[PDB]
RNA sequence: AAAUUAUUAUAUUACAGGCGUUACAUUGUUGUCUUUAGUUCGUGCUGCAAAGUUUUAGAUUAAGUUCAUAAACGAACAAAACUCCAUAUAUAUAAUUUUAAUUAUAUAUAAUUUUAUAUUAUUUAUUAAUAUAAAGAAAGGAAUUAAGACAAUCAUAAUG
């Protein structure tokens, strides 16, 4: 019947009570679950880890009193719990897990998978300094024609010619396209370049295992360059 | 800085007390090894139960 | 001279103050 | 949905009628809205928009880009209030905060007594009706920087309740002296002790204690003897309920040391008659109070 | 009910005007310039006290760069964050002859990137420097505090 008031968190006396409280409860869970093994996909590096903020866990792990490396605990023990085994995992866990997942899942994504139009053609653009290349990409026998011209025509440099056909030589495919580019704005560089970049986002369709080999050949980065007006 | 703030503030101590330690500073010393875990979660082990049946026996007064 | 005595009529006058 | 001309007649004043039935002549029950994710035209809540609202609206009558009457038909005339007050309770007092329409109703014994209760627990009846604060030294020192002489008031003061409890606190403000008695009290009340007196009125026997360099020599004093001793120690004794005291201050007479050397002599160089009872095991009689017992 | 008042012109006199004066004194202005994790304040603590607030002459980065730590803790302060631009993407708008839809410009999203692994160091751990592999379009800028000490006539604004 007599009431006394009394601080709420066992941690209150420590430096940031609402952090180690946090601390705490995750660590019991670890302690309960010590013998469930971990994800063998761990090693595949699964790409799922969508944790709260640094400023978003400041709002409930003691503002101001947050420190950097009591972010880094959050994170080790957040990780550890997410990464034991899907199928030996238990509601528990998850409920308490929940909690640190960024809430940007309210919402969807506003990514589309992307497909061959009704004539078999990949429609990709590119840009380089102020030039913009779209090309139309089908299954063929390595016929090029930039805006309607013979590529020795458009473009008289062999290095600008070497610079279309590059993305098409990773994958080895020099011979199994037809490509129609148009392109437009700055020189015969900037075009041939924006050829470039926008055949390689064209190839991804026909084939998304080769998007690494593309990405790691550098011909699927956006060339950010341009001309700076001098500061 | 905890003990010498206890006693500003009046709050009776109670601490493990080792041969290089000052037993005055503190309201109920208790002599013993504080280096050893073994010694210290022996001794606080005993303080803990201790206070749990105090609590277990206000619990049980308030029922009946 | 200044820093010495200012004082002593300054406090004087805070007590000055403490009736008022 | 569109709704019968009597339902919206219920609800919606008869001017506004019409142009609902032409809405719903116009729109097809079937328009199947959409939600525009560049310009908001719409306010963030819902409004019918049939009334005017006092302040979220125009006023009618005066001058703006938007006003619909004639440059001749105002009816603004008075120019002395402000012609649209805050809406709701009329205030945007923030929550929390109160509207500051009393001031210097403050007394510092109050504020000593509501700070001290929140830090400490200490009761603030006891601190702002019982206690006597006294200043004891108040003067200005100075530390010598880079800048220049930068100045700071010190207080010395003693709060006792003339009961056995006395207190010395010390206040440093480089703003005002009133700041540095605040402070002071409020230290004063926080090193609050009790003092053994014999008969709640003097000492018990003879005191002969060294605080730095300040001798004190204190002896206790027959009823009614009244206090015999330096100003400062008459405050003290004031403040903590001595009544009855005869002393001598030798060597250093500074006033601050004064002070704290009295408190110290009270307290650690006393010994109540029943601790010396019960220390040596015997009977220790005040012949006197006997004299005039029963 | 001819006097009044309005406008205009002329005249009258205080004046107006002055690229006259920094050997005309001050104020602005902007400049350069250091300072920009340091002050002040609140509380706590140490010293009788003036005062001090202690680890620390910390680690780390090109660099407050980033992170630790102490009888100190916190607030304000300002950096920083944030914010905008660029870039990538999404939605909306255009009856695709104002055509550049390969575009225009409103809104929103994205990174101050992320993960595994080996090597070398470490304060060796839940680590940095490295390389390797994987995901990614992601690679660049802008503005920003208050003081202190000093410069310019500003034909770039004032006041006496
Ligand atoms: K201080
Ligand atoms: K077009
Ligand atoms: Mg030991
Ligand atoms: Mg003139
Ligand atoms: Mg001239
Ligand atoms: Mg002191
Ligand atoms: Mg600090």
């Amino acid at each position: 019947l007599p009431r006394r008031i009394v601080p709420k968190l066992a941690t209150f006396y420590s430096a940031n009570p609402n952090h180690e409280d946090r601390i705490n409860r995750l660590e019991r869970l670890l302690r309960k679950y010590i013998k469930l093994p971990s994800q063998n996909n761990n090693e595949a590096q699964q790409t799922k880890a969508p944790w709260i903020s640094f400023d978003e866990y400041a709002l409930i792990g003691g503002g101001t009193k947050l420190k950097p490396t009591q972010y880094t605990q959050l994170l080790y023990m957040l990780n550890k719990l997410h990464n034991i085994d899907p199928q030996l995992t238990n509601d528990e866990i998850t409920s308490e897990l929940s909690q640190y997942y960024k809430k940007s899942s309210m919402l969807s994504n506003n990514i589309k998978i992307k497909t061959l139009d009704e004539f078999g053609r990949s429609i990709a653009v590119g840009k380089r300094k102020s030039s913009t290349a779209k090309v139309f990409v089908v299954r063929g026998t390595g016929e090029i024609l930039v805006n309607g011209r013979q590529l020795n025509d458009y473009f008289l440099k062999m290095k600008d010619r070497e610079s279309i056909m590059y993305p098409l030589q990773v994958i080895e495919s020099v011979g199994k396209y037809n490509i129609f580019a148009t392109t437009s704005g700055g020189g015969p560089t900037g075009q041939a370049e924006s050829i470039m970049h926008a055949i390689a986002k064209a190839l991804v369709v026909f084939n998304p295992l080769l998007k690494s080999r593309l990405h790691k050949a550098g011909v699927l980065t956006r060339d950010y360059r341009h001309v700076e007006r001098k500061k | 800085n905890a003990l010498l703030e206890a006693i500003k503030s009046r709050v009776p101590t109670i601490a493990i007390i080792d041969t290089d330690s000052e037993p005055s500073l503190v309201t109920y010393p208790i002599p013993g090894n504080d280096d050893s875990l073994r010694s210290v979660n022996f001794l606080l082990g005993v303080l803990a139960r201790a206070g749990q049946r105090g609590l277990q026996n206000r619990l049980a007064r308030n029922n009946e | 001279q200044k820093a010495r005595k200012a004082m002593e009529s300054y406090n004087e006058l805070e007590d000055s103050l403490q009736f008022d | 949905q569109h709704y019968d001309e009597s339902l919206l007649s219920r609800y919606y004043p008869e001017s506004l009628l019409k142009s609902i039935k032409l809405a719903q002549q116009t729109i097809p029950e079937d328009t199947k809205f959409r939600v525009s994710r560049n310009v908001e035209f719409a306010p963030p809540y819902l409004d019918d928009f049939t009334k005017i609202h006092p302040f979220w609206d125009y006023k009618p009558g005066m001058p703006h880009l938007h006003a619909q009457e004639e440059n001749n038909n105002f009816s603004i005339f008075r120019w002395d209030q402000v012609q649209q007050p805050l809406p709701g309770e009329g205030n945007i007092l923030p929550p929390g905060v109160s509207l500051p329409n009393d001031g210097g109703r403050k007394s510092k014994s109050a504020d000593v007594a509501a700070g001290l209760h929140k830090q400490t627990g200490v009761d603030p009846d006891y601190i702002t009706r019982k206690l006597t604060m006294k200043p004891l030294v108040m003067k200005r020192v100075s530390n010598q920087t880079g800048k220049g002489k930068i100045a700071s008031f010190y207080a010395l003061v003693v709060v006792g309740d003339k009961n056995g409890m006395v207190g010395l606190g010390e206040g440093k403000s480089r703003e005002e002296m009133s700041k540095a008695i605040f402070k002071a009290h409020w230290d004063a009340v926080r090193n609050l002790k009790e003092i053994p007196r014999y008969e709640n009125r003097t000492i018990y026997g003879d005191i002969d204690f060294r605080y730095h360099g300040v001798k004190l020599h204190l002896r206790s004093a027959k009823p009614g003897f009244g206090l015999r001793v330096n100003h400062v120690i008459f405050e003290i004794c004031e403040c903590a309920g001595i009544k009855d005291l005869s002393g001598k201050v030798y060597k250093s007479r500074n006033d601050m040391n004064i002070a704290k050397g009295t408190i110290e002599a009270f307290t650690k160089a006393q010994k109540t008659l029943d601790e010396v009872a019960l220390g040596r095991g015997k009977k220790l009689v005040d012949v006197r109070k006997v004299y005039y017992s029963s």
